[PDB]
């Protein structure tokens, strides 16, 4: 496999990509919702798959973000997603100001 | 073989001794060999039948290791040759 | 594959201030060195200007950096106690007890001639050593192995010379042989002798082992259950000439037990079990197998005996389900509750004949399991007030085959007597706060009110039942009824008073103490066992726990220290399902019960452990029974659960080529007619067959 | 410095701490980015958080409006409907 330097870097990336499992676990996502659910109502119950779907809506909701945040990344001349990165993306949507 | 070890050398079969008698010396051979040698090979096949040699070899009891090479001698037909030999003698077989 | 460090076994003083330096080790300090990729015997006294860089650096650094500041904490301090002098020291005592049994071998696996360098090939044999898994077993040269271990090479040629392989087993599958009742005990049993009550148990299951049915050993928590199948795994073996490879299931708690319960009760028949990991899998294998890989199914047959865990089931539930078996055990097989079991159709898939459950899974709780057993025996077999004689008319005379009930009435009669008492506990201060304000959200929200939505119903009829007694199982309980603001006095007070149950506790466990009873404490909940973990330290009772978080090595360490005739401990803190788990505890005589465990039949097994045929002292039980409080209405419910409780032809020229070769070879043979045939020399034919061709055979040569 | 029944529990599935940090770099490579900086993932969650809310906040809504104590994943899907995130396999 060549040499070394900068070897996995890509490799992981392929292997992630023809898999389809969930990037983020499906067990500390669980309760991290019925906790702030807890906070605007009480008595709160829920679907098996209605968490199922929001892990499905939010990890799909990041990814996406990352790719913009690559670009721009790649625009500024580096291969570093940075704190930063991540607002211009938001803000030029439009949900960040 | 079977008969005189059995009814003098029960409990302990290596203990078993040759004394006066006298088989040939095995002069040019490559290791030493000596008659206390002589005394365990015969011992090995009481143990372990005639012609599996390694099984016998091998033994941690036997102390023999690394003085069977099955130009290094003796090989396989070697103690074939020296087993007929000694039992034959001490019953009188050659008279 | 290189000669690097491995790890730690024992320092000392290696030369004739306040605080040793690295230095000190390196110019005053000798360490004895295990070798990397090598067994425990060869440790070496070594320092660092004596070996150099070596690969591995980190282990001996970290160790002396702990050597450096446990010098500074046994001699070097006036803080230290005398008690904290006797671990410091302590830890040198057990960590080499850990490190000495490796030396001992405890199984040689294989035995390969390899070449050395001088030109000479040397025998080496794989041995196993002591209370280890399989790997990790270097080669060594068989010069010494007899020379240390002599018995164990005794035994190492005797199997593999004990021509006894599945591979001559009786044709009985067709039919049986009619098979006889046994007065006597068998001349295979040399553990000892059973009684009047473990023989005939064993008549039944070989009895209706001809029938070709499969039975449920349902006898009380204890009664030498464990000696009736080894026993029962014997009789087939040596009777009907049953070599078949059997499959036991048992417990990951229970299996320690069952080998040395294999290994003393029935020498003749080895047990290689299956308790490994990754390289485990491959040294299973290894002896599992003859000749590397095998057309067909034509594996020469190494093994008929193996134990497995439940975990091991199902990881590789397929190349078991390949093999053929005709021949189940498992242990405390109520597993099989529901009929929706992974485990349940598990099974079912590895190709077999007979089975054989033995628990005293109580059998009318649900009508559910009542069915699942039946229906996993037999599959496909299967109330009115005025039609329950009809109902039972049908239920009894069905159910009884493949069914065994049998009350103590044994080996009791020698054992010191059973006995239970249940307590009263009425409610406390800072408790009504919590048995009132919790069943609302009234200052349940004010403090911790972000927790309150998810505990809610927890604390309802899950909790209520379980914080009842004791609050102190959350957050803002705590500090609640300690009314200051460090004290030690006030800690160990504040905690024993808040609870009914604690106090109660505390001076029957008092009142016995000075009387001498080892006692027994039962609870629900992880936790609870910690907070006593806390508690019984401070005041200087020597204990240990037994949670479900635990190495099956050190789990095995302390329950035998338990055991043992000169031991300081009498409190030992136990689960109901981690507790009840399997094991037996045969010096102690009283248990105390916490809470009730959701459940009847729970606890009566969670007293099985100690109330076992050994114990000579009686027993003594209590339960704490709360007051006002819903642990009440399911002790009722409980009640209503447990309300119920019911001639080859001739010999060919290829064979006469056989024969002939072993005469030159062995001599007379008639003596050794059946260990040749064992292994390759020799066709299953009737011993006078080969006996007279042997005869004819020199009568034609003279 | 005493024992002093001292009883260790502290919550790690649903607070931000329990939560896996890999459970994120497992994300971020999917988008193919080379590096990860320590501060960027903090942020990261942080916006996760802001998302999360508005939709629960909703969600919570449906289910409130009709009188029901169980939360349907419909629910959920016109909530991100209104956002412009609609997810096609559930719910028609
Ligand atoms: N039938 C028996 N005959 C002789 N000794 C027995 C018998 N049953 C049990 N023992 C002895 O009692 C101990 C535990 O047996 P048992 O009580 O059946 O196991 P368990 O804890 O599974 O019930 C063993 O150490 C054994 O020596
Ligand atoms: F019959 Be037991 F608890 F191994």
């Amino acid at each position: 496999h060549r040499y070394r330097p900068g070897t996995v870097a890509l490799r992981e990336i392929r292997r992630y990509q023809k898999s389809t499992e969930l990037l983020i676990r499906k067990l500390p996502f669980q309760r991290l919702v019925r906790e702030i659910a807890q906070d605007f109502k009480t008595d709160l119950r829920f679907q098996s798959s209605a968490v199922m779907a929001l892990q499905e809506a939010s990890e799909a909701y990041l990814v996406g973000l990352f790719e913009d945040t690559n670009l721009c990344g790649i625009h500024a001349k580096r291969v570093t997603i940075m704190p930063k990165d991540i607002q211009l993306a938001r803000r030029i949507r439009g949900e960040r100001a | 073989l079977k008969n005189l070890i059995n009814s003098n050398y029960k409990d302990d079969p290596l203990k078993f001794s040759l004394g006066n008698n006298t088989p040939k010396p095995v002069q040019n051979w490559s290791s030493n060999w000596t008659k206390e040698e002589d005394e365990k090979l015969l011992i090995g096949v009481f143990k372990y039948g005639y012609g599996s040699w390694t099984q016998i070899r091998d033994d941690p009891f036997l102390g023999i290791t690394d003085k069977i090479f099955l130009k290094k001698v003796p090989g396989a037909i070697h103690l074939g040759r020296r087993v007929d030999y000694l039992l034959s003698f001490l019953r009188g077989g050659l008279n | 594959d290189f000669h690097g460090i491995d790890i730690v076994i024992n320092h000392r003083l290696k030369t004739s201030k306040t605080v040793p330096d690295l230095n000190n080790c390196k110019e005053n300090y000798e360490f004895l060195i295990k070798w990397t990729d090598e067994s425990h015997l060869h440790n070496t006294w070594e320092t660092y200007e004596s070996i150099g860089q070596v690969r591995g650096l980190k282990r001996l650094d970290n160790y002396c950096k702990q050597f450096i500041i446990e010098d500074q904490q046994v001699r070097l301090d006036p803080y230290v106690t005398a008690e904290d002098i006797e671990i410091m020291d302590m830890e040198r005592e057990r960590r080499l007890d850990e490190f000495e049994e490796f030396h001992v071998p405890e199984r040689i696996i294989d035995s390969q001639r390899a070449s050395l360098e001088d030109g000479t090939s040397q025998l080496q044999y794989l041995v196993k050593w002591r209370r280890l898994n399989y790997d990790e077993a270097t080669w060594e040269n068989a010069t010494d192995i007899v020379k240390l271990a002599p018995e164990q090479v005794k035994h190492f040629q005797n199997r593999e010379n004990s021509k006894i392989l599945p591979q001559y087993s009786s044709n009985y599958t067709s039919q049986r042989p009619r098979f006889e009742k046994l007065s006597v005990q068998p001349p295979f049993i040399k553990g000892g002798e059973l009684r009047d009550f473990q023989l005939t148990g064993i008549n039944w299951m070989a009895f209706l082992w001809s029938k070709g049915d499969n039975g449920i050993l349902a006898d009380e928590m204890g009664l030498g259950k464990t000696v009736q199948t080894v026993a029962f795994i014997s009789w087939l073996i040596f009777a009907r000439r049953q070599n078949g490879p059997h499959i036991i299931v048992v417990p990951l708690s229970t299996m320690p037990a069952w080998l040395d319960t294999f290994e003393k009760w029935a020498p003749d028949l080895n047990c290689i079990c299956y308790m490994g990991n990754q390289k485990s899998r491959d040294t299973i294998r290894e002896y599992e197998f003859y000749t590397n890989p095998r057309a067909k199914g034509k594996k020469t047959m190494k093994f008929n005996v193996l134990l497995t865990t439940y975990e091991y089931i199902l990881k590789d539930r397929a190349e078991l389900g390949s093999i053929k078996w005709q021949f189940m055990a498992v242990d405390e097989a109520h597993r099989l509750k529901n009929a929706e079991s992974s485990l349940y159709e598990s099974l079912n898939s590895f190709k077999v004949a007979n089975r054989m459950l033995i628990t005293g899974t109580p059998l009318q709780n649900n009508i559910k399991e009542l069915a699942a057993l039946v229906n996993f025996l037999m599959p496909g077999r299967f109330n009115q007030d005025e039609e329950q004689e009809e109902y039972i008319h049908d239920l009894h005379r069905r159910i009884q085959p493949f069914i065994l009930r049998r009350l103590k009435k044994d080996v009791e009669k020698s054992l010191p007597s059973k006995t239970e008492r249940i307590l009263r506990v009425e409610l406390s201060d800072v408790q009504t706060e919590y048995y009132k304000n919790i069943l609302t959200k009234n200052y349940s929200a004010l403090t911790a009110g972000a927790k309150g939505g998810h505990f809610s119903l927890l604390n309802i009829m899950n909790e209520l039942k379980k914080a009842s007694n004791h609050p102190y199982l959350f957050d803002n309980a705590e500090e609640r009824v300690l009314q200051k603001f460090m004290t030690r006095e006030n800690v160990l007070r504040g905690l024993i008073m808040s609870s009914g149950k604690m106090v109660l506790l505390d001076q029957l466990l008092t009142r016995l103490k000075k009387d001498g009873h080892r006692v027994l404490i039962f609870s629900q909940m992880v936790r609870m066992l910690d907070i006593l973990g806390d508690y019984l330290s401070i005041k200087g009772i020597n204990f240990q726990r037994l949670d479900g978080t635990v190495p099956s090595a050190q789990r095995r360490i302390s329950i035998d220290h338990f055991n043992s005739p000169d031991s300081n401990d009498f409190v030992f803190l136990l689960s109901t399902r981690a507790g009840g788990l399997g094991i037996n505890l045969m010096t102690a005589d009283t248990v105390v019960i916490f809470d009730s465990d959701w459940n009847p039949q729970a606890d009566l097994q969670a007293m099985a452990r100690a109330h076992r045929i050994g114990q000579k002292n009686h027993v003594m039980v209590y339960r704490l029974v709360s007051k006002d409080t819903v642990e009440e209405e399911v002790l009722e419910r409980a009640r209503k659960k447990m309300i119920l409780e019911y001639d080859m032809d001739s010999i060919g020229e290829s064979e006469v080529r056989a024969l002939y070769k072993a005469i030159l070879k062995f001599g007379n043979l008639k003596e050794i007619l059946d260990e040749l045939i064992a292994d390759g020399t020799l066709p299953v034919k009737s011993f006078e067959k080969y006996g007279e061709t042997y005869d004819e055979m020199m009568e034609a040569a003279k | 410095g005493k024992g002093g029944a001292k009883r260790h529990r502290k919550v790690l599935r649903d607070n931000i701490q329990g939560i896996t940090k890999p459970a994120i770099r497992r994300l971020a490579r999917r988008g193919g980015v080379k590096r990860i900086s320590g501060l960027i993932y903090e942020e990261t969650r942080g916006v996760l958080k802001v998302f999360l809310e508005n939709v629960i906040r909703d969600a919570v809504t449906y289910t409130e409006h009709a009188k029901r104590k169980t939360v349907t994943a419909m629910d959920v899907v016109y909530a991100l409907k209104r956002q412009g995130r609609t997810l096609y396999g559930f719910g028609g």
